[PDB]
């Protein structure tokens, strides 16, 4: 009952307008959005464990000093509400539209905004991160391949399965890399910009759910998926990461199948359909 | 979700 949660918040934080306040819901978490603050309320007592999990990931990422904002716990985890709640900062800024990011007058600025963040992520103390974050597992793509063949291959054309087998294989073939912080989903929607004296500034990165000690190529793949090779070539040039192109393409070739598999597993029909379109005719 | 990975 969002009524109770509303009272929980007003009681704990009297001065926080919940009229015209966002709400995300799922069988796991309720989230009230406000001007400067996000309130997360777990639904089960097991899902309560997500709260210190989120605090631990965000604190470890903050400690790397990326030079851009990440969500900040604004409160201790509290055992108020049904199964606890956590107050996080709300970051300001908007994703860069593909059109905006690529203009000749801003493309170099955008490339360096991505580069300075990715550079800081690659320079993270991995021994510290490895204690808190998930660590890329050598069996990850093997296992992912298994679940795609079991769950999605039946829904595909023969041409679909051939294409999917090549894309799965390129990922399974990659040698294991765990050398820095990886966001794991660094598409445009999770990267927030403001016009600062009439040029873009990357001010925030949100949604660290897939954060891990892993392969820097995975974040470059995601930037490529959102903004195209013109931008990623400039980021790679700046980083001196020309070595990574095969790995970047291997990650990018799994993105439609990742979305399809999640659509099947999450029971989202539109994600399943959208993910599979290149892998069948009808 | 969504093509980037979600």
């Amino acid at each position: 009952t969002l009524s109770h949660l509303v009272d929980v918040v007003r009681r704990a934080h009297p001065d926080v307008d919940l009229e015209g306040a966002g709400v995300h819901s799922g069988q796991f978490h309720d989230v009230l959005i406000a001007r400067d603050r996000v309130f997360r309320f777990p639904k089960t007592a097991g899902a309560a464990a997500e709260l210190p999990g989120r605090v631990a990931v965000l604190t470890a990422v903050d400690a790397v000093e990326l030079g851009v904002g990440v969500p900040v716990p604004l409160s201790e985890v509290r055992d108020g509400g049904p199964h606890g709640f956590l107050v996080l900062s709300r970051l300001h800024g908007t994703p860069l539209e593909r059109g905006d990011a690529t203009s000749p007058e801003v493309i170099d600025v955008v490339a360096a905004e991505f580069a300075r963040v990715l550079r800081a992520m690659a320079g993270a103390d991995v021994e510290k991160l490895r204690l808190v974050l998930p660590v890329a597992d050598a069996g990850r793509w093997r296992g992912f391949a298994g679940r795609v063949r079991a769950t999605l291959f039946p829904l595909m054309s023969e041409d679909g399965r051939a294409r999917a087998e090549r894309e799965l294989a390129a990922a399974v073939a990659m040698d294991h890399v765990a050398t820095g912080l990886v966001h794991g989903d660094l598409g445009g929607e999770n990267v927030l910009w403001q016009q600062v004296e009439e040029l873009p500034r990357l001010t925030g990165i949100v949604d660290w759910d897939e954060a891990k000690v892993g392969d820097p190529a995975e974040d470059l793949a995601a930037v490529g998926a959102s903004y195209g090779p013109e931008l990623v070539e400039r980021v790679v040039a700046l980083l001196g990461a020309g070595d990574l192109w095969p790995r970047i393409r291997a990650y990018q070739g799994t993105f439609a199948l990742q979305q399809a598999l999640a659509g099947a597993e999450d029971g989202d029909d539109e994600e399943l359909e959208d993910g599979l379109t290149a892998y069948r005719k009808l | 979700k969504a093509x980037r990975a979600s």
